[PDB]
């Protein structure tokens, strides 16, 4: 009976809430009291990458912390050399409405996807020195919103059909699907050990998945609106969410509840991108008010602003050596900060 | 009749997620700080590197 | 967890009165636009009425204009809908709905049973 | 400076190609097609390896290309997407215009279309995007006959209150009743459009007699008007 | 243009005026 | 008229006096009336004690009108002249051999104030446009080039005036009548006024490129941005050279009177004037077309509540300085047939408006421009956060 199923589930929610309340002995803010603050972080634009025509929707850095790919709605993928601001490749896309891009860990491949519901894989390292689409993965019934390589043969994508899938590049097929979300999934972030990954959807809820199984293990609620971005705290034991409720939060698998909410009265815009620093002390976000904000993850106090963009910041990425921060925006400009 | 099908799956997932180990937040908060001062001299964003070793002049 | 719960549905002869209260919990009530939708048997979801954050601007569907009235209690975190002079074409399940983003004028919510921030419903039979 | 030379050469060939790609990109107009009862996309094409489309059965965006007076146009209709458009609509924040086709012959769902048009108009990412209104299926044999009063989505005006506008230009030889009804419906969309829109964006109403008609000239003229208004605003002359 | 006309008019005057002053400085003085 | 020519005639009058220094009247007695002269005119001898007279010189200009009057002197066997003081001043009847314009100085002051005001604002305006990277576009590139033409016109005007004063005024201050006759022939002086013709022509044609661009924005089938800019820059800076250089050739070859400053031959003055009038004409046609488009958009501009009048008046006033349509009024018609008080009226309005045109253009398209104001507000708020 529907009614019975529902009532039982309400009681289950009360039990989960009661169990979560029984673990919140002390607040993270109280524990982090009497701790040195970071201090104002002055940031300057060391490099400015130009060449994109339309708004940039995504960017991903390489594993060498030198090469980065960027996707713009004009239908172009450009691999940059941020050391010298030299364009290395400019792949012409087959569908201009791209919303996500990725860089393979080996550096031999890139991915892109968007309103065409198809993830396309490009072979950067070819014998004749010319990139050309290597595989086109199809099956998603909704816009690809984020794609991230696990290795040269596996890649996880999220889509607007409230499902996430794991694909096999050489087979060409889905190998596992991860269902359970009710709204469109907007972003995912694979973990350091690559065994698990998180995804934020438009149901104001986040889920943790197991690539090698297929089931959601933890479900974290907390936000009031659509989760637009997600990442991972370096250790792999935490993740930060940025939503349209003008509030960033951090979560913990074992805590099974949020730890700290980063908000401000003067901030009423949503968060479009979220990325963590090397050590995880600095949480960088991106906002609809054309700026990005450095957030002290331990004290929930703003410690820097990267104002300089003229339109909405869409993407953000700190490197793997920590030595750079890139921001992309709806003004077709990329910036490197230090 | 697909309503009761979606609810049955929701019931099973809800009752199976509530059977996981939940450490105290005070314990959980400790490791986040412990990691911070641990690699606190690594990330350049925290302590700016000298311009000699900075690739982005 | 954003949840919205409705109340007040029942059986009444045509031309009677009915009051529906939607209790909100899980979000700042003052920062959101609120709406009312209903689903008649054999028909999809359809918007009825709307109230802004402060309650200044109110708009209603033509079929219920001049009869049903909507109000909100910011302190009590509730949206209300007073119904009078019923006709048997309002036999539907009433879902109290919320707009997705705060401080926003647009509202996409009457979606095909996929919208997340919408109530579960009160059967209203007349 | 031997391999750094090769890099700078590569970067320049890339910049040269990007210049041509910009040149092509700025010379075209991108349009988003919205609605639920439209059939003009299947007749526009006709008007303008093989031709066999190998599009995946699950394609989420369809695209049509047509040229009116050598100005190129790209119209994008959504495909295999879910009902919720709160997030994919933001992608079209820089299109030249939005075509909103509305069935004016089904009075039961006109309110739902009005609500969709209002939501499009009031969206913060589309506040500067002018829309072209296409009142589809204008052949109203429904108002010519009696069954079906327009006093549902209008239990107020057409319901005794709305008189045909004086600026109305009823097409030659046609019942004044259907003229009143269509101009009432048209005013119902324009009421919502002027409620908020100003110099940022305007709404252009057009009574698209079905879909089997010249229909690209309207879009070309409205895009021309939009472009002229934008330019005149940069020179602060409007 | 007007600038050329004014300069031409000014040069016609300054020149003549200076010629008169020249005669004064020289012949008369 | 020409000082040069008068001094030339004076010098040949000394050659005339040297001819009369060989052809000599017989000296008279012990003390002839005869004395001596410096430059002046040649001296006669005569019996000492008669009504002796000398005809008036034909070279003196104020005596071209009257050379019938002569010098009425008188003497005896004194040997000198009728002298109130000996060897100091004679009694000569110089009253029969010899006979203003404050508008020009009034006009000078008026324009030079506006040009100084325009130059100060334009360099400020040019820095603002170039300083902010956000305002880098094709439209602003035409604006920047328009500002440079205005700046060049202002600088060239100041130099031409300094030259004109160096020609006669400060030259007379040095009390030398040999070196100025050479500044009047220095090729350096010619290039000063030749530069003014080019700078004025460039300013008018960069106004023609400001209205031809705007027209092409309102007419579709737009071409490549790169290509059009190169053509517009070529038209703004190169087309003026197509008729300024030939004008200088005609001057150097057939006029070359004095630094190419006097338009003695009106036909050669048309070489520059006609292309200027063509540029002003085309700009007026663009001005009418743009206003016609503006009123057409306001007539269907939703409201269109008679505020048509106010907004149309607020749109016409801001477009006059950007196209130089104020020239139209007294240009095509009043040319160089404009004499009398009409000259002063036509000169006053043209000189004043053109001098202040740079200030109005700089204000209307750099300071009250919303794009710049919002850019300034952003930048100041960006620095305020620190």
């Amino acid at each position: 009976e529907l009614d019975q199923l529902r009532q039982e589930a309400e009681q289950l929610k009360n039990q989960i809430r009661d169990a979560r309340k029984a673990c919140a002995d002390a607040t993270l803010s109280q524990i982090t009291n009497n701790i040195d603050p970071v201090g104002r972080i002055q940031m300057r634009t060391r490099r400015t990458l130009r060449g994109h025509l339309a708004k940039i929707y995504a960017m991903h850095w390489g594993t060498d912390s030198r090469l980065l790919v960027s996707a713009s709605q004009d239908g172009k993928l450009i691999i940059w050399d941020s050391y010298t601001t030299n364009k290395v490749h400019a792949i012409p896309l087959r569908s201009s409405w791209v919303m996500t891009c990725a860089y393979a860990p080996s550096g031999n491949y890139v991915a892109c996807g968007g309103l065409d519901n198809i993830c396309s894989i490009y072979n950067l390292k070819t014998r004749e020195g010319n990139v050309r689409v290597s595989r086109e993965l199809a099956g998603h019934t909704g816009y690809l919103s984020c794609c991230r390589f696990l290795d040269d043969n596996q890649i996880v994508t999220s889509s607007g059909d409230t499902t996430c899938a794991l694909w096999d590049i050489e087979t060409g097929q889905q190998t596992t699907t991860f269902t359970g979300h009710t709204g469109d999934v907007m972003s995912l972030s694979l973990a350091p050990d690559t065994r698990l990954f998180v995804s934020g959807a438009c149901d104001a809820s986040a889920k943790l998945w197991d690539v090698r199984e297929g089931m959601c293990r933890q479900t974290f609620t907390g936000h009031e609106s659509d989760i637009n971005a997600i990442c991972f705290f370096p250790n792999g034991n935490a993740f930060a969410t940025g939503s349209d409720d003008a509030t960033c939060r951090l979560f913990d698998l074992r805590a099974d509840q949020e730890l700290m909410t980063y908000s401000h009265d003067n901030i009423i815009c949503g968060i479009t991108s979220v990325s963590f620093s090397k050590s995880g002390r600095l949480l960088l976000a991106g906002y609809d008010d054309f700026n990005c904000n450095v957030w002290d993850a331990l004290k929930a106090d703003r410690a820097g602003v990267l104002a300089g963009h003229d339109n909405r910041v869409s993407c953000l990425g700190v490197t793997d050596d920590g030595m750079a921060v890139a921001t992309g925006s709806w003004d077709s400009f990329l910036k490197i900060w230090n | 009749t697909a309503s009761i099908a979606q609810a049955r799956k929701l019931v099973e997932q809800l009752k199976m997620e509530a059977n996981i180990d939940r450490i105290k937040v005070s314990k959980a908060a400790a490791d986040l700080m412990a990691y911070c001062e641990a690699h606190a001299k690594e990330d350049p964003l925290l302590t700016p590197v000298p311009a000699s070793e900075n690739p982005f002049r | 967890q954003v949840q919205l719960q409705e109340s007040g549905g029942g059986l009444v002869q045509p031309g009677g009165s009915l009051r529906l209260s939607c209790a909100a919990s899980g979000f700042t009530f003052s920062n959101y636009k609120m709406n009312w939708v209903r689903q008649a048997p054999g028909k999809g979801l359809e918007w009825v009425s709307d109230i802004s954050q402060s309650g200044a601007s109110i708009s209603y569907t033509g079929s219920v204009k001049g009869r049903f009235t909507i109000s909100r209690d910011n302190a009590k975190n509730t949206l209300y809908l007073q119904m009078n002079s019923l006709k048997p074409e309002d036999t539907a399940v009433y879902y109290c709905a919320r707009c997705p983003a705060p401080f926003t004028r647009d509202c996409f919510d009457v979606t095909s049973t996929t919208y997340a921030y919408r109530g579960q419903g009160t059967q209203v039979t007349v | 400076s031997a391999e750094d030379k090769a890099a700078v050469e590569r970067s320049k060939m890339i910049e040269k190609q990007l210049q041509k790609d910009k040149q092509v990109y700025r010379a075209t107009h991108r349009l988003l097609l919205l609605g639920a009862d439209n059939s003009g996309k299947s007749t526009i094409v006709k008007q303008m390896q093989d031709v066999l489309r190998t599009r995946v059965k699950t394609s989420g965006i369809f695209e049509t290309k047509f040229q009116v007076d050598k100005v190129n146009f790209h119209m994008f209709d959504v495909g295999a997407q879910r009902d919720e458009r709160r997030k994919w609509i933001q992608c079209f924040n820089d299109v030249t215009a939005i075509i909103f086709v509305v069935d004016s012959s089904d009075y039961n769902r006109l309110q739902e279309a009005l609500n969709d048009f209002k939501s499009i108009w009031n969206n913060r990412w589309l506040r500067t995007i002018s829309v072209i209104l296409f009142l589809n299926k204008q052949d109203l044999l429904a108002e010519k006959v009696l069954a079906g009063k327009s006093k549902i989505e209008d239990y107020f005006p057409e319901f005794a209150r709305y008189t045909t506008p004086e600026d109305a230009t009823p097409e030659p030889g046609e019942d004044p009743r259907v003229t009143r009804a269509k101009y009432f419906i048209r005013d119902e969309f324009l009421r919502i459009s002027t409620a908020s829109g100003d110099g940022r964006h305007y709404c252009y109403p057009h009574f698209t007699c079905s879909v089997d008609t010249e229909n690209i000239r309207r879009v070309f003229n409205d895009c021309r008007d939009i472009i002229q208004r934008m330019h005149l605003r940069q020179y602060e002359l409007l | 243009h007007s600038q050329g006309t004014f300069t031409s008019d000014y040069s016609k005057y300054l020149d003549e005026q200076a010629a008169k002053e020249f005669i004064a400085w020289l012949m008369n003085t | 008229v020409s000082l040069w020519e008068t001094v030339q005639k004076w010098r040949e009058y000394r050659r005339q006096c040297q001819r009369s220094l060989t052809e000599d009247p017989p000296p008279a007695t012990d003390l002839f009336c005869n004395r001596t002269f410096d430059e002046y005119a040649c001296w006669p001898d005569g019996e000492p004690g008669s009504f002796v007279n000398v005809s008036c010189p034909w070279y003196l200009p104020w005596a071209s009108s009257v050379p019938q009057g002569h010098v009425y002197r008188f003497c005896t066997a004194e040997g000198l002249w009728l002298q109130k003081d000996n060897s100091s001043l004679p009694w000569r009847d110089l009253s029969e051999c010899e006979e203003p314009e404050e508008q020009l100085l009034f006009l000078y002051i008026i324009y030079t104030v506006g040009y100084a005001l325009s130059f100060s604002a334009l360099v400020i305006a040019s820095a603002i446009l170039l300083g902010f990277r956000h305002l880098h576009c094709t439209r602003n590139y035409i604006h920047l080039n328009l500002f440079a033409s205005f700046i060049l016109r202002a600088l060239s005007v100041f130099i031409k005036d300094a030259a004109l004063k160096w020609m006669y005024s400060t030259a007379a201050q040095q009390h030398q009548w040999d070196g100025l006759l050479s500044y009047q022939d220095s090729l350096s002086c010619r290039l000063v006024f030749l530069l003014m013709q080019y700078c004025v022509a460039a300013n008018y044609y960069w106004l023609l490129v400001e209205g031809v661009y705007l027209y092409t924005l309102l007419a579709f089938s737009v071409l490549s941005e790169q290509w059009i800019f190169r053509l517009y820059v070529s038209i703004g800076w190169g087309v003026p050279l197509l008729f300024v250089v030939p004008w200088g050739i005609v001057k150097y070859l057939y006029e070359d009177e004095g630094c190419w400053t006097r338009n003695s031959n009106m036909n050669y003055w048309l070489i520059i004037r006609l292309p200027i009038l063509f540029a002003i004409g085309v700009n007026f046609l663009i001005f009418v077309r743009v206003i016609c488009i503006v009123v057409s958009k306001l007539k269907a501009n939703l409201m269109c509540k008679t505020d048509i009048k106010c907004r149309l008046a607020k749109s016409t006033l801001t477009l006059i300085p950007l196209l130089g349509t104020h020239e139209v009024i007294f240009a095509f018609v009043m040319d160089e047939h404009a004499r009398g008080t009409l000259r002063f009226i036509k000169l006053f309005t043209e000189l004043s408006f053109t001098s202040f045109q740079g200030l109005m253009v700089a204000i209307l398209y750099c300071f009250v421009n919303n794009e710049v104001q919002l850019e300034f507000r952003k930048s100041w708020e960006r620095w305020r956060l620190e």
